[PDB]
């Protein structure tokens, strides 16, 4: 068989390839930014007062 | 006592209410001389711990009273001098269970909203800090509004969303951008 | 459920920018942080109390980040001392 | 018939009466406070700028 079976055309094939590459780039950038932010927060919070920062509020505010 | 303090708190609301109908009032003035407004604003701290239940209904009358004093022009003077902005910050407060949660936020928002728009440009400086320091939270409420328990919950969102909106237009946060 | 998740994503982004800014310089920016929490009080209280299938976990995750975002500004700004 | 059919005792009857009166008083007070607040807001907002106060935000903030 052949000549077309749930297939696409080259003009649409290249467009789909470019769209997929762009989406993958955006997703990778977002994931890297999120990971960098998480690492920064972990480095800044691991110094001290890990649970006290929330305990003070749980004691002040309504539990 | 649990019932005496509740009835006494609600009683003061009727006194100040009926007195205004009779721009000043001698009842509100007496409360300041007796150091009642001072200790009252101090109790606002740790409100999360206090908040059908007897403790819940008691707090309702408490915040309800403060809301009335912020409606008269003379109340802004005595109320503002109590430094209520720093009292509500230490507490860290900022289907039926959720409805009660918004009921507390509305009560606090109304007291602050009416207080800023009571005196004039002397309190707008504090209102901007409250919205800027707690930005984002109000944005979620203003966008949410935009069976019995459901309607009751949504009703509080409408009041809560409209509460902050009054403070914005009254404080002039749009000019700050 | 997906629409709400995107809403919190915006609030988190703004909260992080403001949270990290106040705790960056020092006591010169704490005066502004207190006004933001006092002027927008109540809204943060709802988030800090909420945290205390795929789309559900994603939505709750943003609440945890959003709830912890303001908490960092509180301890860094010193709003507890103001009471 | 008689001598008790889903009934209560006087000692509990008076207590239930007092509890009902207290609950009704609290409910009436809450409703009156809410109505007074609603009337005050209606009087303060009916002056002018009924829809502009929300339109400015809908235009500034994300719809």
């Amino acid at each position: 068989s052949g000549t077309g079976l749930g297939e696409v055309d080259v003009d649409t094939y290249l467009s789909n390839l470019q769209t997929k590459t762009t989406l993958s780039m955006i997703a990778d950038g977002l994931e890297r930014s999120a990971r960098d932010f998480d690492a920064f927060l972990e480095e800044n919070v691991t110094l001290e007062w890990e649970a006290q920062r929330k305990r003070i509020y749980q004691h002040f505010g309504i539990k | 006592d649990t019932t005496c303090q509740t009835a006494a708190m609600i009683l003061l609301n009727a006194l100040v209410h009926t007195s205004r109908a009779s721009v000043d009032c001698p009842i509100i003035d007496a409360l300041n001389r007796l150091n009642f407004i001072g200790v009252l604003v101090d109790s606002l701290k740790e409100i999360l711990n206090e908040w059908a239940s007897p403790s819940q209904q008691y707090t309702s009358a408490k915040l309800a009273l403060l809301l009335q004093l912020c409606q008269t022009r003379q109340g802004a003077k005595y109320v503002l001098q109590a430094n209520l902005f720093r009292a509500l910050e230490q507490s860290g407060v900022f289907v039926v269970a959720l409805e009660r949660h918004y009921a507390l936020l509305v009560a606090l928002a109304r007291v602050v909203g009416a207080a800023v728009t009571a005196r004039g440009a002397h309190n707008i400086v504090q209102g901007r800090k409250f919205l800027t320091q707690h930005r984002g939270l109000v944005v979620h409420v203003l966008k949410k509004n935009a069976i019995l328990a459901q309607q009751a919950l949504e009703e509080r969102i409408e009041e809560l969303a409209e509460a902050f909106m009054l403070l914005i237009t009254a404080t002039g946060f749009l000019e700050y951008e």
